[PDB]
């Protein structure tokens, strides 16, 4: 979170929070009604990104639904998809929190060694992941889908 | 010969004592009775009713 | 297994102060709350096992898998200890409504309960489901009842023993 | 660490589901409070010298502690103790502003008190300074603020104690 | 105990230890030497001038001097 | 170890009920009780032969008469088997 | 927080006919005789006929389900998930079938089907499954009609089913602390009855010397954890022999074996006094500390009046004797037995090893008094 | 505990199979070799006492541990020494019996070795008594029900080591 | 008696009896006559095995009947036979009743006390027993000796 | 740490006694198996990924671990424990090819399970890995050499229990 | 435990050497110093009372600990000091008689620092109320006598 954020960043200062700081939290604190809106529209319509960016995923990455790859089977594109809703979880969350920490640390700490350990190719997940990015823009206003968007991000760079 | 553990019909040995004090069995019978009341009145009714 | 009383109180000892006007606040508001936390404690008593059968029920349906062959609920016997074990957490969530303190949920549910749970086997998840799923009910239940009588509708603390055991059985990712 | 999102957050996560209206309830809760929160710690980081200060001044000055043999007797000694008082305060605005007692839990109340039994220092003159700066406080920030710092407050004196 | 005598304090936290754990495993143990002597606690506190020394002392130790409340005058 | 030094009330020890005999006495009473449980039917336990009758030591008998009936119990025939009575001296 | 540590515990399942078998001459700290082995003898010989039912059963499952499948049965009513829910049921009856006769028999059946009939009473009717286990057991026994002591066998197992079916939910299996502070704990009687069931030795004194030697070589392994007999010889003659004689009820053997200088010997003097405490509990009651209070309440008797009243203290307490009466040698109380409280899982668990007699800190005072308190100091 | 039958119905149970003709092979293989298990506990059984006897003639005696200073110096320790060699001939004769190690799992081997670390019982000493215990054994009941006591011997000496 | 042990098993687990107890029944009151012909053997064969069992037990250990020693004379020589007789027809009660219940409480329960109590040297009684199964062994067949052999062999491990 | 051959000439050295024909049937016996160590060393170095991938998804993967309030849940957490299983077939291997498991001793076994029961790391489930790995490893390398990395792994297991 | 003459004993027997002229020159050390053990025994039993009364005056009254926060701030609080105070003379006058302090390793030191570190009791307060014990008993019992009693308040405290 932002305010967990400032708190640790003045923690490790030693130092009461800064007036800077302290801006940027009332600036997040009015900005709330917002957020909440943008989360609750991706968490009602969550069933159209993953199916319609698991289509779009699919259709732009045939290697790993081919027979050979890793997703190939029901039960395996059912896992696919299971992962995308996880993406698509964490990125509402970090909607909320103002801040990319639940999406780094429930998310990405480690993603690598994990998709490596599975045979799992990771740039098929950032292409899922940006998939899921242009429907979600699609839901969305323009200011709305460009923050929302920007967590999208956040996670294709962490991906890649 | 398997008959039943302390010679009774059931097992069982350090039995209820089916006695009672000294006052009380004299106290029962017709005769003593004279006894009764003279360990009424001196107050030895009191160290035979005593366990030991 | 100290209630708001004895927590104020024991508050005062470490203080060595007296009670003071923020003292009498605090238990005024408690014996104010009271008499409302007593209709919940009759509500539950009334349908407890109506209760514990309804967040059985959701619990299986939700996690299909318990009756599985892989799953923890998948006997006759691992089942009917499960429901025991939500006849136990609607039982000391019952008292901490009576209490209003959360001291007894401490010393008598959770102190050693992850432990004894990482130790049968049994999953974290579906226990903490199960919670809420009680959670749910009781709030529902008393939303009805309380616009009956007409009421203060408020219900946080209706919320607030299940939301601690819920906190306390949590594993954090953040 | 945590906040009350994080909280909020954290139980959702462990459950796994999407949120749900109760669980804005809460964050709406907080969303409300925020602007309250942020006025007190600004006003704490303000006059946090005033704060130690006049509580020093309330507790500890003019006594057996500060004569010789008392705790707070050397120049070092005192440095310690108003050091002390100061992390209590930074650490209970942490706290405040946090709306999550768990800062006190990670960072303050850990292995403290077997370390002042350890080095010598009185849990129960301790206690008396950091309600010294509850009392202060809350004549700074006023009643709201003063019962959400006294809330963290209380919570690092039920930990010594 | 490397950690201890390289910076002359135990280690803050969990987090801390993770990082040289996870060090080890992927670079080694060289590069866990490396970590520690590059790191910027060192630097700043003992430079290229200063042989290390105890820094900090926890309360287990200090119960164990007979320091403080502890000590016999005698 | 003798019961009966610093008696409660006031006392750290919790209050408990405290006998009369000497440290290490040689003291028994043969004894006749009848006591039924009232508590096997929601414990499910196994019948254990009631009736029983036993040289309870005279240190701990006053504790064993009261929690007899406490839970019931019927008390038929105290005897004092073992000691001597009403000595000063050599318990 | 604090814990206990969490140690690895087998929950309880069912018996096959040679576990039990081994188990008793294992508990009766025995080295097995002619007999027992005669068991494994009879039973390890007749498996192949097992085997052969297992194949058969095995084989035709599907032909079994579906001939109670027809007269059993709804389009209109029962949706997708419920009619999958019977089917799994028919398919699952005949598992536990081939398990309880390639396994020992009847303990997997006896457990899992008692209590069901009301849990599945909320949903459908009472004289369909019995219907429709009827169905499968007739057609099972004139499938094996030919090998007619297989199809005994068989007939055997399902007349258990049919009469474990009819019966009831087994009650409720409740402990009621008569203590203010202690707190009650219900276990399902199903969750008991499964595993071995725990022996109690009792001596009434009209046994014969059989019964009373195994009493006795109880009460030592119960007070001592081991034998101190067969090894080191110790006899104690006159308290064994007024016990043969009910002289002494098994209550003042148990007290007079507490209050010898061979338990001050082996348990009080290595120990400290909260030590000696705890290990009080695990030989005198078979339980560990329940709580906080109880310890505060024990050791204020310990630590004032000596061992010999503490020991005196805790057989004339009133749990004593209905858990145990006088006529029982005491007997631990773990997994299988009672309903065992999450506060002390860990420690408890703990104690009920021989090893758990070398452990020189206290056990149970640091854990409860660290669960009062916060972090504690030590290395992450 | 569990013997083959029941890890058997533990893994047929566990995927929610029937059992197969994989698992009938192998209670084929258990009941077949139930009979040469009986004879074997049977002898053991009757020789219990030579068996520790002759074991601790080969393994222990005349050396360093049963001179003053060793382990095994008094008339205490040398009790408590062939007492411990009865528990693991008599828990061998179970986990033979049983066709399953776990007994040794859940009586014997827990603890143990902190146990004997505790104490300062030679876990080298301890190794080569047991294996005097296999070699005496599996002469006393012949080559295959000696491969059976074997394997349950050489499972005590792996859990100890 | 295995009846009656198994009686006392479930009576003290205070159940039924199981059906593998009732099979061990089953196999015992099967194996009677067989048992009963091992004991008809033994009965009517006392005289050679107490005879001939004596006078491997004096020429193996000259020491008891030596001057000086526990047997020494007519009487005590025929005290020692005599009780070589009471464990033969000990040995007989325990092959019919299945069980060394008979055995061991009419021969084996503190029998070191009786003998230490004698000044008897009780290894002698145990070489004395082991004679005797070598002659009762001589006697019978193989898988026969093997089970009477084995009663005796409880007996020896009761003495040693 | 030690091999056989160092185990060897600690005996034999702590009885001060030069090497007899014992020790140098040890040796022997060493030196024989030694290529088949090797071997199975290098079969195991090839292979290592593929054991800890099949190992996870035999023992660990789909079930309540990864699923959402599972030990397994966190990325970080599933990195954390794949981590742990290179860590026990390494030093498997290294226990293996020494021929002692005085290795496993020091540096893997000694405050694990004090650090298991601190994190909340289950044994069980941690156990069941071990010994999915057993038998993948077994399953590569074959039977002699699957015995061998057999009681080193059960080794393990024996330790964490 | 063990006294002087049982570590005598032990080291004796741990050799296998019978008693040489140094051992029984330790016996004849313990043996002079016997009477005096035993009449300090005597008088620290007489006055245990006073000896707790004086060195809680000394050491613990009129602080922050009797003062409410501190640990003897309750009555049961009080009462369980001074009851620990009454071990720690206890078991220093045992050690003291027994010429060897293996008893305060038994049955007093083990544990002891886990306990209170566990319940929350300052070591300090103990370590000095155990000294100001230390000076009171040594003005009671004397000078030599003093000395023994000192070394073995010291090992407590050396504990601690
Ligand atoms: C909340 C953070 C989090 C994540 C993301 C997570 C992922 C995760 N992915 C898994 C498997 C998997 N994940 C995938 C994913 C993919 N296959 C492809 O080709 C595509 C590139 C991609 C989908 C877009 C597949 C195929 C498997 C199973 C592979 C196998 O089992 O062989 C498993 C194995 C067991 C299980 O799923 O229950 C976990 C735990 N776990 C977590 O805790
Ligand atoms: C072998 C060991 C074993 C058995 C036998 C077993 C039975 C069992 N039956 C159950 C439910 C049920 N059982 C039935 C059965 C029936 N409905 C009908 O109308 C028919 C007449 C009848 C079957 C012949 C139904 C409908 C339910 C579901 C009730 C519900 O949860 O909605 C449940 C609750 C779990 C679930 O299925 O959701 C168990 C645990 N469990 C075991 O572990
Ligand atoms: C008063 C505080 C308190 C609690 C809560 C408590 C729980 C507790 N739960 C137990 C077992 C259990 N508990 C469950 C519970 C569940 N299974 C699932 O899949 C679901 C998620 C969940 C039900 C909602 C199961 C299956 C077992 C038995 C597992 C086994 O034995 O294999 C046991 C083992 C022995 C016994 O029950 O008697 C205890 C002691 N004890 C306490 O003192
Ligand atoms: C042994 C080392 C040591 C020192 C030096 C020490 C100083 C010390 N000076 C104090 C106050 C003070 N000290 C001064 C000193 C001065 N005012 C001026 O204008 C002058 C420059 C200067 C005198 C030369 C004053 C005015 C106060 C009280 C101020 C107040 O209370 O408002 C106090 C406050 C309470 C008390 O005195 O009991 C301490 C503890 N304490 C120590 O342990
Ligand atoms: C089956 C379950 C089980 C086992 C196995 C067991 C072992 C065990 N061995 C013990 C002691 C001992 N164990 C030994 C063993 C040995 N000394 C040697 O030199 C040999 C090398 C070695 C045996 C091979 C000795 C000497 C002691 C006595 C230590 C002492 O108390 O003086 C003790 C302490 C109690 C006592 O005997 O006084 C236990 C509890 N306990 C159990 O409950
Ligand atoms: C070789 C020497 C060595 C070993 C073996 C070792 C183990 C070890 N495992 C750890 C954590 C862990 N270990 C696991 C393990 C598991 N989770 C599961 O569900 C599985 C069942 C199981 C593995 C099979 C997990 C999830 C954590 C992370 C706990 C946390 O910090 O969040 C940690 C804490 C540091 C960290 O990883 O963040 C250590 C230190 N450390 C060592 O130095
Ligand atoms: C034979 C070896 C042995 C010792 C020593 C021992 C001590 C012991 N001290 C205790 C408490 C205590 N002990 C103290 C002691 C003190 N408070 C202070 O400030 C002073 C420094 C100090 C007195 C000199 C206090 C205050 C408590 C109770 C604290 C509480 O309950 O909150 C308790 C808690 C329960 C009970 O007493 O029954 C034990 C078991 N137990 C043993 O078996």
């Amino acid at each position: 979170s932002i305010v967990t954020k400032s708190i640790v960043n003045a923690d490790a200062e030693a130092r009461y929070l800064s007036p800077g700081e302290l801006e940027r939290i009332k600036s997040f604190v009015l900005s709330g009604q917002r957020r909440l809106r943008i989360a609750q529209t991706l968490t009602e319509n969550r069933e159209m990104i993953v199916k319609k960016g698991g289509q779009q995923l699919f259709q732009k990455r045939t290697d790993v639904v081919s027979p050979g790859g890793n997703a190939y089977g029901e039960e395996m594109t059912a896992t696919c998809l299971r992962d995308l809703d996880y993406y698509l979880r964490l990125v509402t969350y970090g909607i909320v929190a103002g801040d990319v920490t639940p999406i780094e640390e429930i998310g990405l700490v480690g993603v690598k060694e994990m998709y490596n350990s599975l045979g799992t190719p990771i740039s098929g997940v950032s292409e899922g992941v940006r998939c899921m990015k242009d429907v979600a823009c699609s839901l969305l206003s323009g200011e709305d889908s460009a923050e929302a968007g920007f967590y999208f991000d956040y996670t294709l760079g962490a991906m890649q | 010969v398997g008959v039943p553990y302390a010679n009774d019909k059931v097992g069982q040995l350090y039995k209820v004592t089916p006695t009672s004090n000294i006052v009380d069995t004299a106290a029962s019978v017709s005769i003593f009775s004279t006894l009764v009341t003279l360990l009424a009145q001196t107050g030895l009714d009191y160290e035979l009713k005593k366990s030991g | 297994m100290q209630d708001t009383i004895a927590s104020i109180v024991n508050r005062y000892d470490c203080t060595g102060k007296y009670l003071d006007n923020v003292a009498i606040s605090e238990l005024e508001s408690y014996f104010s709350t009271a008499i409302i936390r007593l209709k919940v404690i009759e509500l539950i008593n009334q349908s407890s096992s109506k209760i514990i059968q309804e967040a059985a029920n959701r619990l299986y349906t939700e996690q299909p898998e318990l009756l599985r062959p892989g799953g923890n609920s998948y006997t006759t016997r691992r089942y009917s200890a499960c429901l025991r074990d939500i006849e136990y957490y609607l039982r000391y969530a019952s008292y901490a409504l009576i209490a209003g303190n959360t001291t007894i949920l401490s010393e008598r549910v959770l102190d050693g309960l992850k432990e004894t749970y990482s130790s049968l086997n049994v999953p974290i998840g579906p226990t903490v489901r199960s919670i809420q799923l009680l959670e749910d009910i009781i709030c529902n239940e008393f939303i009805i009842l309380a616009q009956k009588q007409n009421i203060s509708t408020n219900i946080t603390f209706i919320q607030q023993p299940f939301n601690y055991m819920v906190k306390y059985l949590s594993e954090k990712n953040i | 660490m945590q906040d009350a999102i994080t909280a909020v957050i954290n139980t959702a996560d462990v459950q796994g589901k999407y949120l749900d209206d109760n669980s804005l309830d809460k964050l709406r809760g907080y969303f409300e409070t925020g602007e309250l929160r942020v006025r007190a710690a600004a006003t704490i980081a303000a006059n946090a010298a005033t704060i130690i200060k006049e509580s020093v001044a309330k507790a500890l000055l003019y006594s057996d502690i500060t004569r010789p043999g008392g705790n707070m007797y050397t120049t070092r000694r005192y440095a310690a103790c108003i050091r002390d008082l100061d992390y209590y305060l930074r650490y209970a605005t942490y706290g405040m502003l946090a709306g999550d007692p768990s800062i006190l839990d990670e960072r303050v109340l850990n292995g403290l008190k077997e370390t002042y039994n350890s080095l010598g220092v009185p849990i129960g003159a301790t206690v008396q300074a950091i309600q010294a700066m509850k009392e202060v406080t809350a004549s700074l920030v006023g009643t709201n603020a003063g019962q959400e710092m006294a809330v963290y407050f209380d919570y690092i004196c039920s930990g010594l104690s | 105990y490397i950690h201890v005598r390289l910076l002359g304090r135990p280690t803050y936290g969990r987090q801390e230890i993770d990082q040289y754990f996870n060090i080890v495993y992927k670079e080694g143990y060289y590069t866990m030497i490396d970590r520690i002597i590059d790191s910027r606690e060192y630097t700043e506190t003992f430079g290229s001038s200063i042989v290390p020394y105890e820094r900090y002392l926890t309360s287990n130790t200090l119960i164990s001097r007979k320091l403080g409340s502890n000590s016999v005058h005698n | 170890g003798y019961d009966m030094d610093g008696s409660g009330s006031g006392s750290l020890n919790p209050l408990r009920i405290k006998s009369s005999g000497v440290e290490k006495d040689r003291r028994a009473f043969k004894i006749t009780y009848c006591l039924p449980s009232e508590s096997r039917l929601f414990t499910y336990r196994e019948l254990q032969n009631v009736y029983t009758t036993k040289l309870v030591p005279f240190s701990s008998w006053y504790a064993e008469q009261q929690r007899i009936q406490k839970m019931g119990g019927k008390i038929f025939k105290v005897e004092l088997a073992a000691g001597g009575q009403m000595r000063s001296c050599g318990n | 927080n604090a814990s206990a540590g969490s140690p690895l515990v087998k929950p309880k399942l069912y018996r096959t006919a040679s576990m039990s078998a081994i188990m008793q001459a294992e508990q009766q700290d025995r080295f097995l005789q002619l007999g027992e082995l005669n068991e494994i003898v009879a039973f390890l010989n007749s498996g192949s006929k097992r085997l052969e039912i297992a194949n058969v059963i095995s084989n035709n499952s599907n032909l079994m389900v579906s001939k109670a499948a027809d007269k059993i049965f709804n389009v209109v009513r029962y949706g997708s998930t419920r009619m999958q829910k019977s089917l799994r049921d028919l398919d699952w009856f005949l598992r536990y079938l081939t398990y309880a006769i390639v396994a020992g028999d009847t303990n997997i059946l006896s457990v899992n089907i008692r209590g069901l009939r009301e849990l599945i009473d909320n949903a459908c009717s009472s004289a369909a499954a019995s219907v429709a286990l009827r169905e499968m057991r007739k057609v099972a026994v004139t499938l094996f009609d030919n090998d007619s002591a297989s199809q005994e066998l068989v007939k055997e197992y399902f007349n258990v089913i049919i009469n474990e079916f009819d019966q009831s939910r087994l009650s409720d299996k409740l402990r009621k602390r008569a203590s203010i502070d202690l707190q009650g704990l219900k276990l399902p009687q199903s969750y008991a009855m499964a595993g071995i069931l725990k022996p109690k030795f009792v001596m009434k004194s009209s046994l014969s010397a059989d019964e009373k030697n195994t009493v006795v070589k109880a009460c030592y392994r119960q007070v001592f954890e081991r034998d101190i007999a067969k090894a080191y010889n110790i006899q104690f003659s006159g308290l064994e022999s007024q016990v043969k004689t009910g002289q002494l009820s098994i209550k003042e053997f148990v007290r007079a074996l507490g209050k010898s200088s061979i338990y001050r010997q082996q348990f009080h003097e290595n120990f400290v006094d909260s030590r000696v405490v705890e290990l009080s509990f695990k030989h005198f009651l078979g339980r560990g500390i329940s709580s906080l209070e109880e310890f505060q309440k024990y050791f204020a008797i310990l630590s004032s009046n000596g061992l010999y009243s503490l020991i005196d203290s805790l057989l004339n307490s009133l749990e004593y004797s209905d858990y145990f009466g006088e006529e029982t040698v005491p007997y631990f109380r773990d997994l299988g037995q009672e309903a065992q409280e999450s506060k002390n899982w860990g420690a408890q668990i703990a104690l009920f090893n021989y090893s758990a007699v070398f452990r020189k800190k206290p056990q149970f005072i640091t854990l409860f008094s660290d669960y009062q308190n916060n972090l504690p100091d030590q290395h992450a």
